[PDB]
């Protein structure tokens, strides 16, 4: 109707008139008006007007957050207490207290830091707890723990919708975009709320995000009081860390009442049903042990075929080629070659001790110490090696237990906070070898002890391998692959100030500035943080070309998740590694059109460490589209590193740190053939 | 067409999809097919080259405009296509609206050069290329006997039965009404084919948009039928 009856009633300021005109607004209150309000011009003298005075209140924010205003629509509401499945509610409670109750909780949330906010925020949960409408509340109620009794709250009964809905698109768009300190929040209400619920294995993401030893226990008491088993095992092993399985095996050591998690939880069975299934259900051919073992030669892609017989796998016909294989060979290729049995024994146990024995404490070096290399890959809870590696171990000088330190520590490091291993490394460390891969596989052997452990530390393990690695100024391979271990043991870290640390202590001219860049590295796996983003755009610019690969290379470690965004000018840069930092950001991802698309301008370089370069990722970023890039590198060479590297990537077609240190240790290949003795031990490879 | 569309179905769709029944049975025909239709205009073509849309790689190049409409560079795009299928195979050449011949003496070496470098002659197959044409009676004969060796499928003519199926088709994204008959517009026209039912469609939507309705009386059917009815 038209407004001249009803318009004329907001002059007058009799108490009566506004008792009973103001709930004629709240009758036709149900579309605001029969316009868009535009009484705001007349009716904004009322408002110093004071029976009825909270009903004013509610016409006073009604119209303020009608038309527009940030601050002061929500004071009416603040002021009034309100009181006293509708479209009206619908209409003044979903959107006029979405968005009121949204700019008061952000402009109350960024403004002071009271229980008015928590009321009102208590009470549009309720309200929109029955408007069922998932994501939107919920994403608007991130921000305002609040969170926890807002979970616990609401999660009575929807499951899936606030489990799966919730928990992706908030665990998502947490680890993207919402800073740390409240995914600890997400965990611990997630841990609740999951804890109630079913469908154990996304509280065991929790446990693989939260890193706990009490889940482990709770989820291994509820695990067995609902009765698969093994493949849960399996994937179970696959998710937890080095830490929370020793300690998971030591108070399931202590009871787990049935020892049948001790029997599969730390040992043999996520390799057992692995091995027979596999060579029942899969039936690879012989052409490729013939041809593939065919085309090499030269006693370099003879190395490319110790990595055929390790790397190969049903079929073990290479594996037992008669004899004069390993004669032929070389030396380092000898430790290679002596861990190729290594790699294809990584099941029968009770077979490796009798297959390896007869190349254990043979007539040459290389043959005991790749011996016991293999003795290492083959398993990871035996323990039953150490001795007659161990007891040797001392040399002091250059002697053969230093390169089966390389293998028995290094090894032993596959397999494995020890209080052993690392005094029985005091003397490693202090021997001081001039093989690089004594301190490379000290390093890497003591950090995969201690990646994955409780917010770091700065003990004196690390600080002494700080302290003897600046105090020989040699071969800074070694100021390379030292802050690799050293970056490993900053692994597992929350909150750890050991990058104020390091910048403290370990600074320097640039023979520490590579570990100091190195701890800035495995200091920042990923968050929300893009203020790293920006300082990484800035630092980039650096005039040093070894933090521009290894500060550069922390990409895919960054943004691994958020892999659209991943795609970048590198390849477009003009300096002398980017290419091969976008080149290993591709990594071993499924590998879309866009990736092999970038292979395309990637596969065709000049230099032979890039050539050498992309077969790598190209290989592993695809695991009748597999040997046609492979035919495309025999168009563009038909030298021996490509060859070799393009064989070993047909070989490679056919957070977990265990797949994160192998390669980062790998960026390093531009060196001689004894680093290749200790590429053929990545354990990366699934 | 139910069975002409399974037969380029399972024709074309035995490499790389269900391939237990392709590479185990030593067959491997990887020519492809040759397509072509009275009707024309791309429609059926677009409809049955859309059926291996699912799980593949599209490539359409739509005629020869792109060769013939600059100096006669010749047959080094089509080595491209090469290079191309052969460094990268998914794709399902598809070629439509063939009107090369229709100079021309180098439409024959460069017909000699997809019919030579098609069949394979560096590995063992390489790229299935399903051909389509308006007429085919206008290609020369060298890509009859050395390049079809698999199927070629020949479309039949109707004359009621796939003009009703087709305007079905064709009015089955639009909106038709209660008193708009079928029999008097299948029955009425003579000799018309994909192309001309499009253009009545072309005009019931587009002179539905000359009024901005989107509904079509009887009487703006006709009147609507005026319009390409006038402009043919």
């Amino acid at each position: 109707r038209d407004k001249a009856p009803v318009q004329p009633q907001q002059s007058p300021a009799a108490a009566p008139g506004g008792t009973d005109e103001k709930p004629s607004g709240k009758e036709r209150r149900d579309a605001g008006d029969k316009d868009k309000e535009q009484e705001l011009s007349e009716e904004d003298k009322q408002l110093q007007d004071e029976l009825y005075r909270p009903a004013l209140e509610e016409l006073r924010r009604q119209i303020r957050s009608s038309t527009t205003s940030m601050t002061s629509v929500p004071k009416p509401l603040k002021f009034l207490r309100p009181h006293y499945n509708k479209r009206f509610a619908a209409d003044i409670i979903s959107v006029l207290a979405m968005t009121m109750s949204g700019e008061r909780e952000c402009l109350k949330y960024r403004l002071v830091g009271a229980g008015e906010v928590a009321k009102e925020w208590q009470e549009l949960d309720d309200a929109e707890k029955v408007q069922r409408e998932p994501l939107l509340t919920l994403v608007k109620e991130i921000v305002p723990l609040l969170m926890e009794i807002e979970q616990v709250d609401m999660l009575e009964k929807d499951i899936d919708e606030n489990a799966y809905a919730k928990v992706c698109l908030y665990l998502t768009s947490c680890v993207n975009y919402v800073p740390e300190p409240e995914n600890s929040a997400l965990l611990r209400c997630a841990l609740g709320v999951f804890r109630k619920f079913s469908r154990f294995p996304e509280a065991l993401r929790l446990a693989l995000m939260l890193n706990d030893m009490e889940l482990v226990e709770d989820i291994f008491t509820s695990c067995k009081d609902v009765v698969m088993l093994g493949r849960h095992g399996v994937f179970l092993e696959l998710s937890e860390d080095v830490e929370e399985y020793e300690d998971l095996t030591e108070i399931m050591s202590n009871v787990q009442l049935n020892s049948n998690f001790l029997a599969l939880a730390r040992e043999l069975d996520i390799m057992e049903p692995k091995v027979p299934d596999d060579i029942y259900k899969t039936h690879l051919e012989n052409n490729r042990f013939g041809g593939s073992g065919s085309q090499v030669d030269s006693a370099r892609m003879n190395l490319a075929s110790s990595f055929v017989n390790g790397f190969v796998n049903q079929d073990k016909l290479l594996t037992d080629d008669g004899n004069k294989w390993l004669y032929k060979n070389k030396d380092h290729g000898m430790l290679s070659a002596a861990a190729s049995l290594g790699m294809i024994l990584l099941w029968d146990v009770d077979g490796g001790l009798t297959q390896i024995d007869k190349y254990l404490y043979s007539s040459e070096d290389y043959i005991k110490s790749g011996a016991l290399l293999a003795c290492g890959i083959v398993n990871s809870g035996v323990r039953n090696e150490c001795d007659p590696a161990l007891a040797l171990l001392s040399d002091y000088v250059l002697h053969n237990s230093n390169t089966m330190r390389l293998g028995s520590i290094f090894g032993l490091g596959l397999a494995y906070n020890r209080e052993d291993v690392l005094t029985l490394l005091l003397p490693v460390m202090g021997d001081s070898k001039s093989s690089m891969e004594v301190a490379g596989v000290t390093a890497l052997a003591c950090g995969m002890i201690a990646v994955g452990s409780c917010n770091g530390d700065v003990t004196s393990t690390i600080l002494q391998t700080i302290m003897e690695k600046s105090e020989t100024e040699l071969k800074d391979t070694y100021a390379r692959w030292l802050p690799l271990g050293l970056g490993l043991n900053h692994l597992g870290k929350g909150e750890a100030i050991e990058a104020i640390l390091a910048a403290l202590e370990v600074v320097s001219e640039p023979f520490r500035s590579f570990a100091n860049t190195l701890v800035d590295v495995c200091a920042y796996a990923g968050s929300g943080n893009v203020l790293k983003v920006q300082q990484l755009l800035h630092i980039c610019s650096e005039h040093f070309d070894s933090k521009e690969k290894e500060e550069d290379k922390d990409k895919k470690e960054k943004k691994d998740k958020d892999k659209k965004e991943a795609p970048a000018d590198m390849g477009a840069h003009q300096g002398v590694a980017v290419l091969g930092i976008a080149l290993i950001a591709m990594g071993e991802e499924i590998g879309a059109e866009m990736a092999l698309r970038t292979f395309g301008h990637l596969l065709r370089y000049g230099e032979p460490t890039l050539r050498r370069a992309v077969p790598l990722a190209l290989a592993l970023i695809s695991v009748s589209h597999d040997a046609d890039p492979e035919v495309s590198y025999n168009s563009i060479f038909a030298a021996r590193l490509a060859a070799m590297l393009r064989q070993l990537a047909q070989y490679h077609a056919k957070k977990g740190t265990l797949t994160l240190c192998p390669y980062h240790s790998d960026r390093q290949l531009m060196s001689q053939v004894a680093v290749a003795g200790l590429l053929t031990v990545l354990v990366s490879f699934l | 067409l139910d069975n002409q569309i399974q037969e380029i179905k399972e024709s074309v769709e035995l490499p790389l999809t269900h391939p237990e029944y392709y590479e185990e049975m030593g067959i491997k025909p990887p020519k492809g097919v040759i397509l072509y239709g009275p009707p024309g205009t791309g429609k059926t073509l677009l409809a049955k080259a859309v059926a291996n849309q699912t799980s593949a790689t599209f490539l359409r190049v739509v005629g020869s405009e792109l060769i013939q409409k600059y100096l006669g560079d010749g047959p080094k795009l089509v080595r491209e296509l090469f290079r191309v299928a052969e460094e990268h195979a998914p794709s399902i050449v598809f070629i439509d609206e063939i009107d090369a011949i229709g100079g021309e003496r180098e439409i024959q070496r460069t017909m000699l050069e997809l019919l030579n470098q098609l069949d394979g002659f560096d590995s063992r197959g390489d790229v299935k290329v399903i051909m389509a044409t308006n007429r085919i009676e206008t290609l020369d004969p060298a890509l009859i006997r050395p390049g079809r060796i698999d199927r070629k499928i020949e479309f039949p003519l109707p004359d009621e039965k796939t003009k009703k199926r087709i305007f079905q088709i064709h009015t089955s994204r639009m909106t038709l009404a209660d008193d708009v008959t079928l029999d008097d517009l299948i029955m009425a026209k003579d000799d018309l084919s994909g192309a001309d039912i499009k253009a009545i469609c072309t005009e019931a939507g587009l002179m539905a948009l000359r009024e901005r309705r989107m509904k079509v009386t009887n009487e703006d059917f006709k009147k609507s039928k005026e319009n390409v009815l006038y402009k043919k």
